[PDB]
RNA sequence: UUGACAUUGUGAAGAGACAUAGAGGGUACCUUUAUAGUUUC
RNA sequence: GUUCUUUGUAAAGUGCCUUCGAAGAGUCGAGUUGUUUGGGAAUGCAGCUCUAAGUGGGUGGUAAAUUCCAUCUAAAGCUAA
RNA sequence: UUGACCUCAAAUCAGGUAGGAGUACCCGCUGAACUUAAGCAUAUCAAUAAGCGGAGGAAAAGAAACCAACCGGGAUUGCCUUAGUAACGGCGAGUGAAGCGGCAAAAGCUCAAAUUUGAAAUCUGGUACCUUCGGUGCCCGAGUUGUAAUUUGGAGAGGG
């Protein structure tokens, strides 16, 4: 149908999502309630989306009130744009 | 003559501590191929000599212009088998001589002189001309009596 | 649904069932154990580097090489050559250029040399009591990315404004700098 | 020096380099002191090829455009047939 | 020496040296037999890099083959099948020429093992081909360990399995993306790749 | 069965073109000429 | 574990300075024909015609020109599990 | 006349070696059709069966004229996986690999191309002795149209 594409290999295409519901399942239950017990801009837990496995991070749900910081090669729009209604950045890592 | 050279030092240097400089330094021609060419070209070589029958003849044919370029007083002896003789070899195919004692220093520099008239100053007209336009003597007086009759 | 089965050719002649699964893995502990006594008191493995893996997919991790270098066993102090008796493996063909991994290797060269001990050619041979794996003596971690807790510091680029123009630069290098050089060569 | 993002034109992570040892068989290309002088001696005592012959009675002839497309023809590649005609010009710089 | 000397001047094959030499030793490797003994190479630069050494126990053959392609040998063009095979005069065998000319030599001389050979010399109607070989009884070559490996009898006969120089051309045996239908034999990566694989536990 | 390429060389004439080798000659030009050359039928 | 022997004015390894640094031809590659592969403006192998270079040569899965960068070093060889 | 050399021969000459069998696996050459496409010619069956040559306890492959586009890996082999995917195909029937990842096992290397030139330093054979898978002495030969030492690209060499 389309155009072909000779010697295809999926590890230029390795990017998995990962929604904005998620988020929180990166840090472990033991550290995940006391950063939920503190809106300190002092203090925010930093969240390494790639050694998790994860390529891009998308927007789907919302997330509590909790700044986080956030390191990923790719965000989107709305998925950016959420986390600084929460007050948190996003690091573009590489 | 070797092996009893080696006994003559084995003695000289175990006794008189010497660094076997008991033996005069020698004097003699050099004659293998790989040897020649690098005793040519750091003009190092007085005379070269060449056989001319080389069963691989494609051997020596860049002799003459490697003589000619580093200035070496080379030349074409005949034989193959003669070169081998002074040098107790069956065959040698090149031979050169690097030194040569003071007393016959005469007699080299006078021999060059003629090698020279020969073959280092007739090679720049040897290029510019072909060999090899003889005949058969059946052809040979087939065509005279042809050019005698026109 | 249509289902793609590649069985049209004697198929029945090339079939390799694996009832030595359980039969090869017994005599291949044999092998560990026949190896464990005539290299009695050597560790059965080399010493493996570690190197960061290719393939964008992969480069977060990192991974046990095939040898050194020339380079990192020059600057932990002993020859190439005198290296791979000790026990450690020498790659020649592989380069440094990166220098957090140049500096992870040297250190695990600095240890190697401490934890074992070399008999002498001489004789009188003391017992030693060989441990059978180096590669779980020395064993492979993670380096550590960042801390666990960071203040936010915070600039307005928006992250997503910062990928759009740089995916778009690249798209029109090229034509830009085809202005440019037409735009020079005016008169 | 990478820009420590993950597209662009130099993509990828930021880290400090070493710039290692040059490798000898980098240079293998380069000849010597000692094959300049013997690559020069063979050649004239080979003289030319009958090819070589028809390239430098070309260039005297009808310039270099017809030159290239023919040591295209008789070589391999388009590659090829610049060093080929340009070494055909070194020869008839030489002659003068 | 004239190790380079000779190397450089081999390679101007249409000098008008080289093109005298050329129509001379092609007579004469015509008037004698097909196979034959040389006493010593005509090319000595070549056979001295492909592991000669002038000693007892290395024999240099000269060997003369047909030249042109390998038409079939089935009678009067008959053929009996799907019209994809009906060609006769078409058909290209896969070895090379300088392949034969080596199972030619080892056949007639095999106390010999063979070890290398080079182009020498062509005609319209023939290729002419120099075989370099070993004696592996004689004392010089079981010896002197940089040789003693052709004694081993896992080596009888390399020529005739593809061993040499030009049989692992012809195979097409080499490292790299190229080469993927062929990198460890072309029919040991059949085999492989067409087998069912399963285990004890089923996958 | 017919053509091309390879095997395939060497001569003497003939018809050209260049490279060189001087004279003239209205960076050059160009009618001329010699030779020792490389090639085109 | 022992015992008999000095092999060696021998052999090997390491720092710094300067000059060097040789590296495989009817081959690599191109056309064409046959065969072949998943290989698609041509994946290999082979026949024939042409036939290389030295800061070069191959490869970088769309043919071509221009300019770069990256990566190994072909046409010769041995070797356990 | 006499003596070498090069090439080529002859001996029931001295000492050796190859053939043939087996062929389950191995490395090559040559090579079909029935069959599937509801016919059949490209295709498929198949780069298979038969035919022929060659080895071993394994063989073959192997220390990169490699994979890659990354923060780069680092000889070959085999397994799990990539994958019934990229791609090929009267784009129909059908066919169809590779790189990265995890493991089994891990081992590297040497010739050609440097003048030993203040010394062919190298090697077969014979003979005599001997502690005999060989050693030493002697004599014929081989060999300079290049046998040893030195170096193999990761280097390395001549000098200081």
């Amino acid at each position: 149908v389309g155009m072909r594409y000779f010697h295809k290999q999926q590890a230029h295409f390795w990017k998995p999502v990962l929604n904005l519901d998620k988020l929180w399942t990166l840090i472990p239950e033991d550290k995940r309630d006391q950063y939920l017990k503190s809106a300190s801009k002092e203090t925010a837990p930093v969240i390494d989306t790639l050694a998790a496995g994860y390529g891009k991070i998308l927007g789907k749900g919302r997330i509590p009130n909790v700044p986080v910081i956030v390191k990923a090669r790719f965000v989107s729009k709305l998925a950016e744009e959420k986390i600084r209604a929460a007050g948190g950045v996003v690091e573009l890592i590489a | 003559e070797k092996k009893e050279r080696l006994t003559k030092e084995a003695a000289a240097v175990a006794e008189g501590k010497s660094k076997q400089d008991a033996s005069p330094k020698p004097y003699a021609v050099k004659y293998g191929l790989n040897h020649v060419v690098a005793l040519i070209e750091n003009k190092k070589a007085k005379l070269v000599l060449i056989a001319n029958d080389v069963d691989p003849i494609e051997l020596v044919v860049f002799l003459p212009a490697l003589c000619k370029k580093m200035g070496v007083p080379y030349a074409i002896v005949k034989g193959k088998a003669r070169l081998g003789t002074l040098v107790n070899q069956k065959t040698s195919a090149v031979a050169a001589l690097t030194e040569v004692r003071a007393e016959d220093e005469a007699a080299l520099a006078k021999l060059v002189s003629t090698i020279d008239a020969n073959f280092a100053d007739k090679y720049d007209e040897v290029k510019k001309h072909w060999g090899g336009g003889i005949l058969g003597n059946k052809a040979q007086a087939k065509m005279d009596k042809r050019a005698k009759n026109s | 649904p249509i289902l793609k089965n590649h069985f049209r050719k004697h198929w029945q002649e090339r079939v390799k069932v694996h009832f030595d699964q359980a039969g090869k893995k017994v005599s291949r502990r044999n092998a560990r154990a026949t190896r464990a006594a005539k290299i009695a008191p050597r560790p059965l493995d080399l010493l493996r580097p570690v190197v960061r893996a290719p393939t964008v997919k992969y480069n977060r991790k990192v991974r046990a090489g095939r040898g050194f270098t020339l380079a990192e066993v020059k600057a932990a102090g002993l020859t190439a050559a005198y290296a791979r008796t000790i026990g450690i493996a020498v790659d020649h063909r592989r380069q440094n250029r990166n220098q957090e991994i140049f500096d992870a290797n040297v250190q695990r060269l600095k240890e190697y040399q401490s934890k074992i001990i070399v008999f002498p050619r001489n004789g009188k041979a003391p017992e030693a009591e060989q441990v059978l794996s180096a590669a779980a003596t020395f064993p492979i971690a993670q380096p550590a990315t960042d801390v666990e807790a960071r203040a936010v510091q915070d600039n307005g680029e928006s992250a997503f404004r910062t990928l759009r123009l740089a995916r778009s630069e690249k798209k029109f290098r090229g034509i830009r700098e085809k202005r440019a050089r037409e735009k020079a060569e005016a008169e | 020096v990478k820009t420590g993002i993950a597209i662009g034109l130099n993509k990828g992570k930021k880290v400090t380099s070493m710039t290692p040892a040059p490798k000898i068989s980098y240079k293998k290309g380069a000849a010597s002191n000692r094959t300049k002088f013997v690559r020069s001696l063979v050649r004239e005592i080979a003289g030319l090829s009958p090819y070589e012959r028809r390239l430098i009675d070309l260039i005297r002839n009808s310039g270099e455009k017809r030159a290239r497309k023919v040591a295209k023809k008789r070589l391999g590649s388009f590659t090829r047939a610049k060093a080929k005609v340009e070494e055909m010009n070194n020869i008839i710089a030489a002659s003068r | 020496g004239a190790y380079k000397y000779l190397e450089e001047l081999q390679r101007k094959k249409q000098s008008d040296v080289l093109r005298f030499l050329q129509r001379v030793r092609v007579w004469e490797y015509r008037q004698k037999n097909v196979i034959h003994r040389a006493a010593r190479p005509t090319r000595p630069d070549k056979a001295r890099r492909l592991g000669y050494k002038a000693k007892q126990g290395f024999v240099i053959y000269r060997v003369r083959v047909r030249r042109g392609n390998r038409k079939r040998p089935v009678p009067k063009g008959a053929t009996y099948g799907k019209p994809t095979n009906q060609g006769v005069n078409e058909l290209k065998y896969q070895r090379s020429l300088r392949a034969t000319a080596e199972e030619r030599v080892g056949r007639r001389a095999a106390n010999l093992r063979v070890l290398n050979s080079y182009w020498v010399n062509q005609d319209s109607t023939y290729k002419y081909f120099e075989v370099i070989l070993v004696d592996p009884q004689h004392k010089a070559i079981r010896r002197d360990a940089r040789y003693n490996w052709i004694c081993d009898p896992v080596h009888k006969h390399r020529e005739a399995r593809g061993l040499t120089a030009t049989g692992k051309k012809s195979r097409g045996i080499n490292k790299g993306h190229k080469f993927n239908n062929t990198k460890a034999g072309r029919r040991k990566t059949w085999k492989r790749q067409n087998t069912l694989s399963l285990w004890r536990y089923r996958k």
